[PDB]
This record gives C-alpha cells, structure tokens and sequence, in this order.
RNA sequence: UCCCAAAAUGUAACGGAGGCGCCCAAAGGUCACCUCAAGACGGUUGGAAAUCGUCUGUAGAGCGCAAAGGUAGAAGGUGGCUUGACUGCGAGACUGACACGUCGAGCAGGGAGGAAACUCGGGCUUAGUGAACCGGUGGUACCGUGUGGAAGGGCCAUCG
RNA sequence: UCACAAGGCUAAAACCUUAUGAAACUCCGAAGGGGCACGCGUUUAGUCCGGGAGUGAGGCU
C-alpha cells in the first residue's frame, strides 16, 4: 500500500498451529498497541485462533 | 492587441457509466442464477423467489417466470414462479 | 409511605367534589422526574462526582447522565458529553421523595409562601423546578461544596388545569397568596 | 431587479406561457405578445416610466421578475476555458403571460402609463381590463 | 410500540421459509397459540384456555402447549416454526414452547 | 455522484456543481432491544440553542466522508457473545473491443450468534485503485543436468 | 429544495389569503421508447464456423 503512512499498518496473522501458514490484515494501531487475537479456519487442520506477527 | 485568456477550467468530471435499471423484465421467463434488475437501494424489493445481493441486484433461486408488483405506488417487488 | 392513602384521602375527595363516572378516572400522579442539569458550562469530573452523590443520597436512586444531543451551538458544545443529568422517580420512592418534600423541604425553604400557581402544562400537568439546594433535609453544606439547585416536573393525568391545580394542592401542596 | 443567492448558469427553450395570464391586484393590466427574455433594467425602466406618470404614487405590480443568469464571454477570446461570466438576469417572459398590473390610477392613466412602459421592451403587447376568472 | 411484533412477524419470512407458523398471545391471562400456513390464509391447530384452563396462571403454559402440540399431532402438522408478538420467550411463552418443544 | 442525456442501457464538449487514493478490531457476524428533526407551553445553572417535562410529530432527521437512489416492520440509536473481514468451489447471469470488473443460489470441511426457523465467505450500495516483469518473505518437496544430495527454479501464499 | 410578486400578522422567523420561476425541484405525468411472448398475417432476412479485406478526417438540411 502506501508506505510513509503509520496508521492502519498492514500486519498478517501467524497461527499458533505452526501449519506453516498466515493471515493478512490491518489494525489501526490507534487501538491494539499490543497485538491482535482473531480465530480463523486453517487448510491443514480446522480452527486455530492466530497471533498477528510482526 | 489579441487575447491571452487566462482562465481554466474546475470541472470537466464524471464517472464511467453504472448500468442500471432494471435487466430482466415483467413477463419473461428466467432461469436460475439469472439476474433480474440492478438498482442503488430498494428500488425493487425482493419478492417470493428472488434474492438480493450486497448491490441490491435482484437475482433468480430457482427458474420459472418473472412476476412485477407495484404497491399502489413507492413499494414493489418481484416474485418468480414456474411453469405449472 | 402513608402518603398513599392520602392519595386515597383524595379519591373520593373530589369524586365527592366533582361528579366523576369512576375512580381511576381522578388524576394519578405518574412518576416526579429530577433533572440536575448542570452543563453548558460545568465539565468538570467533580461536578458529576458531585451531582450523583448528591442525586443518589436525596433519592437514594441512580442517576443517569444526559448528553449533548449533537447540539454544538456557536458557544462551548459538541456531541458526546454530559449536559443534564435525570433521575425519574414513580410510585413508592415517588411518594416517599415528595413526602421528603412537602415534610422536609417546604418549609425548610428560605423565604416561601408558596409556589407559582399559574397554569402549567396547559395539558393540565406540571413542572416546577426552584433555584436553592441549601433548603434540604438531605443535602448539606457539610457534605457538598458550593451551591446547586434542582429542576423536578411532575406528570398528572387531569384533563384539563384546574384539576391538575385542584389535585396537586390538596395533596398537600402550598400555591402563593 | 437582481435576486439574492442561488445556482450560477443556465440554457434555454420556448413555447407558450403557463400563468399567471389573469387581472389580479388590480383593475388595468398590461399583457405581452412575444416569447422574450427581459432584464432587470428593461424592467426597472418601466418601473421609472409608468412610477414617473402616476405621480404619487398610484399601486404599481411588477407580475414579472428575473432569475436566469445570462453570460458572455470576456470579448475577444475563442471559445474554450469556460462558460461566460454572468452578464446579467433574464426573466423569460412567454406571451399571454401579463407583465403589468396597476390600479390606483384610471382607464387614460393604464392607457398612457402602459403605453409609454411597453415603449421601453422587445414586444408588442396589449393592455386590457379584469373577468380572467378562474381565481382572483 | 407495535414494531417489536411486525418485527418478527416478518422475520417469519411469512411462507417462504415453507413451514408453520406458530402465534401466540401471553398478553393476557387468556392466551391463544395458533398455527397458520400463513400462505393460505387459514388456522389449523387451536388449543385456546377459556373453555375452562386448569386453574394455574403461568403454570398452564406448558399444558396449552401440551394440548396444542397433541392437536397437531393429531392433524399431521409434525413442524414449527415459532411466531410471537411482542413477547421475550423465557417465562411463561417459553414454557409454552418447551412442552411444545417435545409435546406433539 | 449529479444534471446535460431527447421518460429503456448508452452518448461529446477546455459544458454546468462536487467528491476519492481512506476509514472501521467495532463502524463487521449473530442475538436482543430502543426511534427521529424540529415547533408550542412550562420549567435551577440556562433562559436564541443547553438539561428535564408534556401535546404535536412518516421522515421537516439519521447513515464516518460526495451527492443520488435508498431507508422507520431499519440500513438509523444501545448492549450480549463474537472472528464468516474463512479455506476448497462455483449453478447461472449483469458488464466490457480485449483484458477487467459486478452480483450469486447451492456443496463440502469447519465454525459464530439464536432456544429456534435461521443468518454470515466484510460494512445501505455505487469512489477509496496499478496488468506483466524483475526481486523480498512464509510454506511446499514438482524440477535439479552420470547418480544421490544442496544452489537455483516451480506451485500456494504474500510484501515492493 | 433554492428562488421570488403583493398583502396579512406578530416580535421579523413561522403561518394565512393572493402569486410564480427552475438543467442539477418533483403530489402528479403522456406521446413515444425498450425487453419478453405470440405470429393470430405479411415479408424476406437472420445466426454460426473458416478465408480476404478496407474503413478508423466526415459533410449539409
Ligand atoms: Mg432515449
Ligand atoms: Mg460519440
Ligand atoms: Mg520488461
Ligand atoms: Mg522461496
Ligand atoms: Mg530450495
Ligand atoms: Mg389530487
Ligand atoms: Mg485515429
Ligand atoms: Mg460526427
């Protein structure tokens, strides 16, 4: 997207699995500061609940 | 002596063309998947048979034939039914 | 508590007075709604420290607290914020507030010979909302800061206003003269 | 004359005018025959006119009003860059439609006070006298 | 106001969904549960209470609902789906149901 | 997006106004519940407008921003739980010269709210975007040159 | 909804009688126009697949 901008940073979701898979979204970081807890489906198994990587 | 203008032009814009009205007509038949009319609300209300997606498009669930209603004027809808 | 039965001193009170079909159809008195409206002005977090204490010690019930309807006038507005506070009062803790009043406030009241006896709600309901808080039986100096007042209206189900008039006053309420 | 705030622009067309073709306010009234435009000042002259030849003051209705914005461009360039500035404001006067009605003076005073007025604009016109009765 | 009734009056999509609708009117101390193919404008179960109830108040919940599911039962209506009005289910409409739930 | 555009879609202009290159972790899924702008009277700070009260009250409001269409049986306002802002797909159509783009029932794996029938593969919708190429990165074990390995490459993902 | 002619009336804003203009107003709203069907009555074209193109400056009522 468009680089120089720090709100709303585009940041995946690495699942706790370790399928070897992730997600691909974005926090406003007006908000989260921390990290983010969402539960998607998984391909190589089914539901896992990610942590958004760095 | 002659003339050096200057002024420009604000405007000059539009957006390329959204085709709208309604697609499929009053009386035609149908068949599944086929879409009816596309609108920017509720222009056309789902009637008995017909789905609407996100746009409000107007899509057919099953084939059969197109069936309009206006409500006495402002409320209307279609609905489908087959051929039996 | 007892004042209930005085509204029954009063049922038949006026059926006798009046010429009524029935005795549900003499004005009841639904609920007596307390707003402190501070606002405008007053945003400080004391002030609602302050105003609830206040509410919830008098009337001993929760107050719930009023915004800004959109309203953002030329002055200091804007959308989200605390403009009023409201703490409905109906039936019992009614009857037992305004007991607290006619009892313990009336009187109390510095400088008083009643209150405004001109035509309310021209429904035939009321207001009447007063300055001074340091005429209370529950509000004190010695428990408060600086100075309030109270803005209250009470709903009565009369036709017209001087069956409201009629109702309120012989219920023990003081109109000036 | 001019009006307040509003769109900016305009375009125009033709064909017969719709109302209001009847003696209202008063007794005498002054009728146009031609599809015209007509300005603020081709207006506030027969203002001038027939308020000149009443004297004090007679009652004067001005049945017409200009809100079209009329343009042209800066003279000299060729056309492009723009629409033109707004030159001035147009009241689109279709015919049968009555331009004038006074009262407050006689039949000679509608007669002359008219006569001079109509002097003044790109019409023919015919002055006449009430029973358009549809609604007073 | 009204609006909760018409609310889920309509999200009984009214006979596009195919099957029964179930009304009810826990308003009153006289209640009426119905069942209606709403398409056709017609009633065809009934178990009313002012024919005589039981005695009970809230209590006759489950037992109209008992009566009314054995009606259906009895006419071959063997599926619901469940109408109210402007009522919460959790009390006395949910007994209703729970006795219908498994009572024809 | 709106006229211009001649009541179907479409249509030019250095014609006439205005807006986008984001925003939203709740502003989404579900479940439940609430109703609006104003004017009149009457009311402690106030007193044009604040807060409360009543009578009026189908929209004269609200929808994150542009307007048009839309909307009160909610899309508007408030809470409970929540990650359907989900992989594997795609019946059938809208649209475009192509490339694109748009809608979508239904099936599977597997979930979420409801007690349920249900509803959901983002938001009322239509702007919030960049084809290839070369490269970064997380998987994957298809290719790897006498052979078995590794470089490198392919495929899914994705970042510039 | 923006505009606006007179007059009422009040403290002007509203609102009443009288009154009108609108591409970006619409309680209303044709004539026509388009899709589908039928062919109830005429006429000839259509559509697909494959070969060869040219044209892509238009002009007037
Ligand atoms: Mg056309
Ligand atoms: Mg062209
Ligand atoms: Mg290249
Ligand atoms: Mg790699
Ligand atoms: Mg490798
Ligand atoms: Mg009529
Ligand atoms: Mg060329
Ligand atoms: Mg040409």
């Amino acid at each position: 997207a468009a680089a120089g901008a720090a709100p709303r940073i585009i940041v995946k979701m690495e699942s706790s699995a370790g399928t070897g898979f992730y997600y691909t979204t974005t926090k406003n970081r007006r908000n989260t500061q921390a990290k983010l807890e969402l539960k998607k489906y998984d391909p190589v198994a089914a539901h896992v609940v990610f942590a958004a990587a760095a | 002596a002659h003339k050096k203008g200057v002024g420009s032009s604000k405007n000059g814009r539009d957006s390329n063309p959204k085709y709208l009205g309604v697609k499929k007509f009053g009386g035609e038949v149908v068949k599944a998947g086929n879409i009816l009319v596309r609108q920017r609300g509720t222009k056309f209300k789902a009637g008995q048979g017909v789905g609407m997606g996100r746009d409000h498009t107007l899509f057919a669930l099953s084939d059969g034939k197109v069936v309009f209603i206006n409500k006495g004027k402002g409320a209307r809808f279609i609905s489908i039914e087959a051929a039996q | 508590q007892l004042k209930t039965k005085y509204n029954d001193q009063v049922r038949p009170a006026l059926m006798q007075q009046f010429g009524y079909s029935s005795v549900m159809a003499v004005p009841r008195i639904e609920k007596i709604v307390v707003n402190e409206g501070l606002g405008s002005s007053k945003e400080d977090s004391k002030a609602i420290d302050k105003a609830a204490k206040e509410l919830a010690l008098i009337t001993l019930q929760k107050p719930i607290i009023t915004k800004a309807k959109k309203s953002i006038s030329n002055f200091k507005l804007r959308q989200g914020m605390p403009v009023g506070i409201k703490v409905t009062l109906r039936g019992e803790r009614m009857y037992v507030f305004l007991e607290k009043l006619i009892n313990i406030g009336l009187p109390r009241i510095r400088d008083f010979r009643g209150i405004n006896p001109n035509a309310f709600d021209g429904r035939g309901n009321y207001n009447l909302g007063i300055k001074e808080q340091l005429i209370f039986p529950e509000i004190t100096y010695d428990m408060v800061d600086k100075t309030r007042g109270m803005d209250i209206t009470i709903v009565t189900t009369a036709k017209t206003d001087e069956e409201a008039r009629a109702l309120l006053q012989s219920m023990g309420l003081p109109f000036r003269k | 004359k001019r009006t307040k705030f509003r769109k900016q622009f305009r375009g125009r067309m033709t064909g017969d005018a719709k109302g209001g073709d009847y003696v209202a306010f008063g007794d005498y009234g002054l009728i146009a025959m031609e599809p015209a435009w007509i300005k603020s000042n081709q207006i506030e002259a027969c203002r001038i006119v027939m308020s000149r030849h009443f004297r004090r003051g007679g009652k004067i209705y001005i049945r017409i009003f200009p809100d079209k914005p009329v343009t042209k461009k800066p003279a000299e360039t060729r056309m492009g860059k723009g629409k033109g500035a707004v030159e001035y404001w147009v009241s689109v006067v279709k015919p049968g439609r009555v331009m004038f009605e006074v009262a407050g003076v006689t039949e000679e005073q509608a007669k002359e006070a008219f006569r001079l007025a109509g002097h003044k604009l790109p019409i023919q016109t015919k002055m006449v006298k009430r029973e358009v009765y549809d609604e007073a | 106001r009204r609006k909760l009734r018409t609310r889920r009056k309509v999200r009984t999509t009214t006979a596009a969904s195919g099957k029964l609708r179930l009304s009810v009117y826990r308003s009153s101390k006289h209640i009426y549960a119905q069942i209606i193919d709403d398409s056709r404008g017609q009633t065809l179960a009934a178990a009313s209470s002012a024919a005589l109830k039981s005695g009970n108040k809230t209590d006759t919940a489950a037992a109209v609902g008992k009566a009314l599911a054995a009606a259906a039962a009895e006419k071959g209506i063997k599926q619901v789906v469940f109408d109210r009005g402007s009522y919460k289910y959790h009390g006395r409409v949910k007994a209703l149901a729970d006795a219908a739930r498994e009572g024809g």
